[PDB]
């Protein structure tokens, strides 16, 4: 009984891992493992990198 | 529930209007309308120098 509940909790951890999105792009699956840049200034090269691992 | 709150915040940042900025733009264009009306009404009276020369 204890282990059956452990398995259900691990399944929900996996579901949250694969389901989280910004619209249609996945966030916790490994697509941001090497970060993405957002240009936060007016000139080229003035930008910040956002990194999320799986 | 958590994700719905965060995604609605994200969408609001893109779609909704800023009242503090938009009211300022409205007042600026109001004043410019009154000034341009006055200036056009004064501009339509320029061909009357000829009557003086005539």
């Amino acid at each position: 009984a204890l282990k059956a509940e452990m398995d259900q909790l691990a399944n929900e951890i996996d579901e949250i891992g694969k389901t989280t999105a910004f619209g249609t792009t996945k966030l916790l699956a490994g697509g941001f493992s090497a970060g993405k840049n957002f240009q936060v200034g007016a000139q080229d090269g003035e930008d910040i990198k956002v990194t999320v691992k799986a | 529930a958590n994700t719905q709150a965060n995604v609605a915040d994200a969408k609001s940042r893109i779609v909704d209007v800023d009242f503090a900025k938009e009211t300022s733009q409205m007042t600026k264009n109001q004043v410019l309308q009154q000034t341009g009306s006055a200036m056009l009404a004064q501009a339509n009276q320029l061909p009357q120098v000829a009557l003086s020369l005539l």
